[PDB]
Protein backbone atom coordinates (compact mmCIF):
# COMPACT_ATOMS: atom_id res chain seq x y z
CA UNK A 1 0.00 0.00 0.00
CA UNK A 2 2.97 2.35 0.02
CA UNK A 3 2.24 3.64 3.65
CA UNK A 4 5.49 3.61 5.10
CA UNK A 5 4.49 5.32 8.27
CA UNK A 6 2.80 1.85 9.30
CA UNK A 7 5.12 -0.69 8.10
CA UNK A 8 8.04 0.67 10.36
CA UNK A 9 5.70 0.68 13.69
CA UNK A 10 4.48 -2.91 12.22
CA UNK A 11 7.96 -4.28 11.94
CA UNK A 12 9.14 -1.96 15.63
CA UNK A 13 6.15 -4.31 17.07
CA UNK A 14 6.87 -7.81 16.21
CA UNK A 15 10.60 -7.44 16.49
CA UNK A 16 9.96 -5.72 19.57
CA UNK A 17 7.61 -8.69 20.95
CA UNK A 18 9.97 -11.02 19.69
CA UNK A 19 13.00 -9.62 21.53
CA UNK A 20 10.31 -9.75 24.96
CA UNK A 21 9.77 -13.34 24.22
CA UNK A 22 12.95 -14.02 24.35
CA UNK A 23 14.58 -14.75 20.99
CA UNK A 24 16.65 -12.31 20.00
CA UNK A 25 18.48 -14.18 17.11
CA UNK A 26 14.97 -14.41 15.37
CA UNK A 27 14.02 -11.28 15.96
CA UNK A 28 17.04 -10.11 14.91
CA UNK A 29 17.07 -11.97 11.55
CA UNK A 30 13.34 -10.45 11.05
CA UNK A 31 14.03 -6.78 11.93
CA UNK A 32 17.37 -6.71 9.90
CA UNK A 33 15.57 -8.52 7.05
CA UNK A 34 12.42 -5.98 7.49
CA UNK A 35 15.06 -3.22 7.16
CA UNK A 36 16.58 -3.96 4.27
CA UNK A 37 12.67 -4.30 2.77
CA UNK A 38 11.87 -0.99 4.01
CA UNK A 39 16.00 0.29 2.81
CA UNK A 40 16.17 -1.48 -0.73
CA UNK A 41 13.29 1.27 -1.66
CA UNK A 42 15.05 4.24 -1.01
CA UNK A 43 12.70 5.29 2.21
CA UNK A 44 13.84 7.11 5.34
CA UNK A 45 13.91 4.38 8.03
CA UNK A 46 12.74 5.75 11.30
CA UNK A 47 15.79 6.11 14.25
CA UNK A 48 13.68 3.81 16.34
CA UNK A 49 13.81 1.06 13.90
CA UNK A 50 17.85 2.06 13.41
CA UNK A 51 17.97 2.10 17.29
CA UNK A 52 16.36 -1.46 17.53
CA UNK A 53 18.45 -3.43 14.91
CA UNK A 54 21.98 -1.18 16.68
CA UNK A 55 20.64 -2.69 20.03
CA UNK A 56 19.60 -6.26 18.23
CA UNK A 57 22.76 -6.61 16.47
CA UNK A 58 25.19 -5.56 19.55
CA UNK A 59 23.20 -8.20 21.58
CA UNK A 60 23.78 -10.43 18.85
CA UNK A 61 27.70 -9.41 18.54
CA UNK A 62 27.99 -10.46 22.08
CA UNK A 63 27.75 -13.91 21.45
CA UNK A 64 30.62 -13.95 18.69
CA UNK A 65 32.85 -11.61 20.57
CA UNK A 66 32.88 -13.74 23.75
CA UNK A 67 33.20 -16.97 21.51
CA UNK A 68 36.54 -15.90 19.81
CA UNK A 69 38.05 -14.70 23.56
CA UNK A 70 37.30 -11.45 22.83
CA UNK A 71 36.74 -9.98 25.65
CA UNK A 72 37.08 -6.33 24.95
CA UNK A 73 34.48 -6.35 22.24
CA UNK A 74 32.12 -8.30 23.86
CA UNK A 75 32.47 -6.14 27.00
CA UNK A 76 31.80 -3.17 25.62
CA UNK A 77 28.76 -5.13 23.54
CA UNK A 78 27.19 -6.15 26.76
CA UNK A 79 27.74 -2.71 28.62
CA UNK A 80 26.14 -1.78 25.52
CA UNK A 81 23.12 -3.73 26.15
CA UNK A 82 22.98 -3.88 29.69
CA UNK A 83 22.51 -0.16 29.17
CA UNK A 84 19.33 -1.15 27.41
CA UNK A 85 18.71 -4.35 29.42
CA UNK A 86 14.84 -3.55 29.85
CA UNK A 87 14.63 -4.17 26.07
CA UNK A 88 15.54 -7.64 27.33
CA UNK A 89 12.99 -8.61 29.64
CA UNK A 90 12.91 -12.30 29.90
CA UNK A 91 17.10 -12.68 30.12
CA UNK A 92 17.61 -9.63 32.50
CA UNK A 93 18.98 -11.50 35.47
CA UNK A 94 21.73 -13.84 33.18
CA UNK A 95 23.03 -11.49 30.67
CA UNK A 96 23.72 -8.71 33.11
CA UNK A 97 25.63 -11.33 34.97
CA UNK A 98 27.55 -12.12 32.47
CA UNK A 99 28.27 -8.58 31.32
CA UNK A 100 30.31 -8.10 34.93
CA UNK A 101 32.03 -11.48 33.99
CA UNK A 102 33.34 -9.81 30.83
CA UNK A 103 33.54 -5.97 32.42
CA UNK A 104 35.80 -8.21 34.94
CA UNK A 105 37.71 -10.11 32.24
CA UNK A 106 38.32 -7.13 30.03
CA UNK A 107 39.36 -4.86 32.86
CA UNK A 108 36.17 -2.38 33.27
CA UNK A 109 36.19 -3.38 36.77
CA UNK A 110 34.16 -0.08 37.05
CA UNK A 111 31.35 -1.00 35.22
CA UNK A 112 31.43 -4.37 36.71
CA UNK A 113 31.17 -2.76 40.48
CA UNK A 114 28.10 -0.83 38.64
CA UNK A 115 26.51 -3.67 37.13
CA UNK A 116 26.90 -5.75 39.94
CA UNK A 117 25.72 -3.25 42.19
CA UNK A 118 22.60 -2.71 40.17
CA UNK A 119 22.13 -6.89 40.35
CA UNK A 120 22.05 -6.27 44.13
CA UNK A 121 18.62 -4.82 43.95
CA UNK A 122 15.97 -7.03 45.71
CA UNK B 1 19.35 5.94 45.16
CA UNK B 2 20.29 5.11 48.91
CA UNK B 3 21.86 8.02 50.74
CA UNK B 4 18.95 10.95 49.86
CA UNK B 5 16.47 8.30 49.91
CA UNK B 6 17.40 7.44 54.01
CA UNK B 7 17.40 11.47 54.36
CA UNK B 8 14.26 11.75 53.16
CA UNK B 9 12.60 9.04 54.79
CA UNK B 10 14.18 10.56 57.89
CA UNK B 11 12.95 14.01 57.56
CA UNK B 12 9.48 12.50 56.52
CA UNK B 13 9.62 10.22 60.06
CA UNK B 14 9.04 7.12 57.57
CA UNK B 15 11.19 5.23 60.12
CA UNK B 16 9.44 1.75 58.73
CA UNK B 17 10.60 2.91 55.43
CA UNK B 18 14.13 3.29 57.12
CA UNK B 19 13.86 -0.21 58.32
CA UNK B 20 13.22 -1.41 54.69
CA UNK B 21 15.48 0.37 53.15
CA UNK B 22 17.82 -0.70 55.55
CA UNK B 23 17.30 -4.57 55.64
CA UNK B 24 17.35 -4.33 51.43
CA UNK B 25 20.94 -3.22 51.27
CA UNK B 26 23.79 -5.40 50.81
CA UNK B 27 25.83 -6.83 53.95
CA UNK B 28 28.25 -3.78 53.74
CA UNK B 29 27.56 -0.21 52.83
CA UNK B 30 28.48 3.35 53.59
CA UNK B 31 24.71 3.60 54.31
CA UNK B 32 24.13 1.50 57.19
CA UNK B 33 26.10 3.01 59.94
CA UNK B 34 23.99 6.02 59.14
CA UNK B 35 21.11 4.65 59.02
CA UNK B 36 21.87 2.90 62.65
CA UNK B 37 22.85 7.39 64.18
CA UNK B 38 19.35 7.93 62.72
CA UNK B 39 17.59 4.78 64.84
CA UNK B 40 19.85 5.89 67.54
CA UNK B 41 18.84 9.49 67.40
CA UNK B 42 15.15 8.61 67.58
CA UNK B 43 15.47 5.49 70.05
CA UNK B 44 15.01 2.64 67.75
CA UNK B 45 17.68 0.41 69.90
CA UNK B 46 16.38 -2.96 68.24
CA UNK B 47 17.17 -1.66 64.84
CA UNK B 48 19.59 0.28 65.22
CA UNK B 49 21.57 -2.69 66.57
CA UNK B 50 20.51 -5.09 63.63
CA UNK B 51 21.71 -2.07 61.30
CA UNK B 52 24.87 -1.60 63.34
CA UNK B 53 25.10 -5.84 63.53
CA UNK B 54 24.69 -5.70 59.19
CA UNK B 55 27.30 -3.09 59.39
CA UNK B 56 29.78 -5.69 61.34
CA UNK B 57 30.53 -3.00 64.25
CA UNK B 58 29.26 -4.89 67.37
CA UNK B 59 31.21 -2.64 69.51
CA UNK B 60 28.88 0.36 68.41
CA UNK B 61 25.91 -2.08 68.48
CA UNK B 62 27.12 -2.87 72.46
CA UNK B 63 27.45 0.83 72.89
CA UNK B 64 24.16 1.82 71.79
CA UNK B 65 22.52 -0.66 74.13
CA UNK B 66 24.39 0.57 77.01
CA UNK B 67 23.22 4.41 75.73
CA UNK B 68 19.59 3.43 75.04
CA UNK B 69 19.91 1.27 78.88
CA UNK B 70 18.98 -1.78 76.90
CA UNK B 71 21.11 -3.66 79.03
CA UNK B 72 19.66 -7.42 78.70
CA UNK B 73 20.94 -7.62 74.36
CA UNK B 74 23.84 -5.70 75.86
CA UNK B 75 25.23 -8.67 77.86
CA UNK B 76 23.79 -10.69 75.12
CA UNK B 77 25.75 -9.31 72.86
CA UNK B 78 29.13 -9.10 74.90
CA UNK B 79 28.57 -12.63 75.37
CA UNK B 80 28.30 -13.60 71.61
CA UNK B 81 31.17 -11.16 70.17
CA UNK B 82 33.47 -11.48 73.25
CA UNK B 83 34.02 -8.09 74.97
CA UNK B 84 33.13 -8.50 78.50
CA UNK B 85 33.41 -5.22 78.96
CA UNK B 86 29.73 -4.85 80.35
CA UNK B 87 30.45 -6.11 83.83
CA UNK B 88 31.82 -3.40 85.02
CA UNK B 89 28.94 -0.81 83.47
CA UNK B 90 26.51 -2.86 84.92
CA UNK B 91 28.12 -2.54 88.45
CA UNK B 92 28.55 1.11 88.31
CA UNK B 93 25.69 2.41 87.13
CA UNK B 94 23.77 0.02 89.61
CA UNK B 95 26.10 1.43 92.49
CA UNK B 96 25.45 5.05 90.46
CA UNK B 97 21.92 4.15 91.34
CA UNK B 98 21.88 3.05 94.82
CA UNK B 99 24.10 6.08 95.99
CA UNK B 100 20.79 7.87 94.25
CA UNK B 101 18.88 5.38 96.52
CA UNK B 102 16.91 4.06 93.53
CA UNK B 103 17.38 0.27 94.94
CA UNK B 104 13.54 -0.61 92.69
CA UNK B 105 15.99 1.00 89.73
CA UNK B 106 19.12 -1.30 90.37
CA UNK B 107 16.91 -4.31 90.66
CA UNK B 108 15.41 -3.56 87.66
CA UNK B 109 18.43 -3.29 86.11
CA UNK B 110 19.53 -6.47 87.46
CA UNK B 111 16.69 -8.23 86.40
CA UNK B 112 16.98 -6.99 82.74
CA UNK B 113 20.34 -7.96 82.99
CA UNK B 114 19.85 -11.08 83.77
CA UNK B 115 21.96 -10.65 86.65
CA UNK B 116 19.39 -12.16 88.93
CA UNK B 117 22.03 -12.90 91.83
CA UNK B 118 22.39 -9.23 92.79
Amino acid sequence: LKQYREAAQTAIIIAREEQSAGNYRNAHDVLFSMYAELKSQKIKIPSEMATNLMILHSYILVKIHVKNGDHMKGARMLIRVANNISKFPSHIVPILTSTVIECHRAGLKNSAFSFAAMLMRP
Amino acid sequence: NQERLAECYYMLEDYEGLENLAISLPENHKLLPEIAQMFVRVGMCEQAVTAFLKCSQPKAAVDTCVHLNQWNKAVELAKNHSMKEIGSLLARYASHLLEKNKTLDAIELYRKANYFFD
